[PDB]
Protein backbone atom coordinates (compact mmCIF):
# COMPACT_ATOMS: atom_id res chain seq x y z
CA UNK A 1 0.00 0.00 0.00
CA UNK A 2 1.59 3.24 -1.19
CA UNK A 3 0.18 6.78 -1.43
CA UNK A 4 1.97 9.44 -3.46
CA UNK A 5 1.65 13.20 -3.11
CA UNK A 6 2.99 15.46 -5.84
CA UNK A 7 3.23 19.22 -6.40
CA UNK A 8 4.44 20.60 -9.71
CA UNK A 9 5.11 24.12 -10.96
CA UNK A 10 6.06 25.49 -14.35
CA UNK A 11 6.51 28.76 -16.21
CA UNK A 12 6.86 29.17 -19.97
CA UNK A 13 7.73 32.10 -22.23
CA UNK A 14 7.28 32.42 -25.98
CA UNK A 15 8.04 34.81 -28.81
CA UNK A 16 6.50 34.64 -32.28
CA UNK A 17 7.06 36.74 -35.39
CA UNK A 18 5.77 36.99 -38.94
CA UNK A 19 8.56 37.28 -41.50
CA UNK A 20 6.44 39.20 -44.01
CA UNK A 21 5.19 42.00 -41.76
CA UNK A 22 7.79 41.87 -39.01
CA UNK A 23 7.86 45.64 -38.37
CA UNK A 24 6.12 48.94 -39.11
CA UNK A 25 7.72 52.19 -40.25
CA UNK A 26 6.75 55.68 -39.07
CA UNK A 27 8.40 58.66 -40.73
CA UNK A 28 8.22 62.18 -39.32
CA UNK A 29 8.29 64.62 -42.23
CA UNK A 30 7.90 68.33 -42.98
CA UNK A 31 7.00 70.19 -46.16
CA UNK A 32 8.90 73.18 -47.55
CA UNK A 33 7.99 75.78 -50.16
CA UNK A 34 10.65 77.74 -52.05
CA UNK A 35 8.58 79.11 -54.94
CA UNK A 36 6.74 82.34 -55.68
CA UNK A 37 3.21 81.00 -55.19
CA UNK A 38 1.40 79.25 -52.34
CA UNK A 39 0.06 75.73 -52.74
CA UNK A 40 -3.26 74.60 -51.29
CA UNK A 41 -4.08 71.02 -50.33
CA UNK A 42 -0.46 69.90 -50.57
CA UNK A 43 -0.30 66.18 -51.36
CA UNK A 44 3.25 64.82 -51.68
CA UNK A 45 4.23 61.39 -52.94
CA UNK A 46 7.38 59.99 -51.37
CA UNK A 47 9.69 57.01 -51.75
CA UNK A 48 11.07 55.05 -48.81
CA UNK A 49 14.40 53.63 -49.98
CA UNK A 50 16.54 51.22 -47.97
CA UNK A 51 19.76 49.74 -49.38
CA UNK B 1 -11.57 67.05 -91.60
CA UNK B 2 -11.03 69.36 -88.65
CA UNK B 3 -8.76 66.83 -86.89
CA UNK B 4 -6.59 65.47 -89.68
CA UNK B 5 -4.13 63.46 -87.59
CA UNK B 6 -6.94 61.95 -85.51
CA UNK B 7 -5.87 63.51 -82.21
CA UNK B 8 -7.69 65.75 -79.71
CA UNK B 9 -6.43 68.95 -81.40
CA UNK B 10 -7.68 70.56 -84.59
CA UNK B 11 -5.65 71.64 -87.61
CA UNK B 12 -5.70 75.28 -86.50
CA UNK B 13 -4.80 74.49 -82.89
CA UNK B 14 -1.78 72.46 -83.99
CA UNK B 15 -0.61 74.80 -86.75
CA UNK B 16 -0.89 77.94 -84.63
CA UNK B 17 0.71 76.32 -81.59
CA UNK B 18 -2.45 77.08 -79.60
CA UNK B 19 -2.05 73.90 -77.54
CA UNK B 20 -0.15 72.59 -74.53
CA UNK B 21 3.39 73.98 -74.55
CA UNK B 22 4.85 70.64 -73.44
CA UNK B 23 3.90 69.09 -76.80
CA UNK B 24 6.92 68.53 -79.04
CA UNK B 25 7.31 70.92 -81.96
CA UNK B 26 7.01 67.91 -84.26
CA UNK B 27 3.28 67.70 -83.44
CA UNK B 28 2.68 71.29 -84.50
CA UNK B 29 2.31 69.81 -87.98
CA UNK B 30 -1.31 68.87 -88.77
CA UNK B 31 -0.05 65.56 -90.19
CA UNK B 32 1.94 64.38 -87.16
CA UNK B 33 -0.31 63.30 -84.31
CA UNK B 34 0.12 64.41 -80.72
CA UNK B 35 0.55 60.99 -79.18
CA UNK B 36 2.16 59.69 -75.97
CA UNK B 37 3.95 56.34 -76.01
CA UNK B 38 4.25 55.26 -72.38
CA UNK B 39 5.99 52.12 -71.17
CA UNK B 40 7.04 50.54 -67.88
CA UNK B 41 10.27 48.82 -66.89
CA UNK B 42 11.07 46.78 -63.80
CA UNK B 43 14.19 47.66 -61.81
CA UNK B 44 14.15 44.80 -59.28
CA UNK B 45 11.71 42.57 -57.41
CA UNK B 46 11.52 41.94 -53.66
CA UNK B 47 9.91 38.83 -52.16
CA UNK B 48 8.57 38.87 -48.58
CA UNK B 49 8.16 35.26 -47.45
CA UNK B 50 5.42 35.34 -44.79
CA UNK B 51 6.18 32.29 -42.67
Amino acid sequence: TAVQDSNGESWNTGLSINKGESAYINANVRYYNTGTAPMYKVTPTTNLVLD
Amino acid sequence: ESNTAGDPYTDYQKASGSIDKAIKLEARDPLVAAYPVVGVGMENLIISTNE
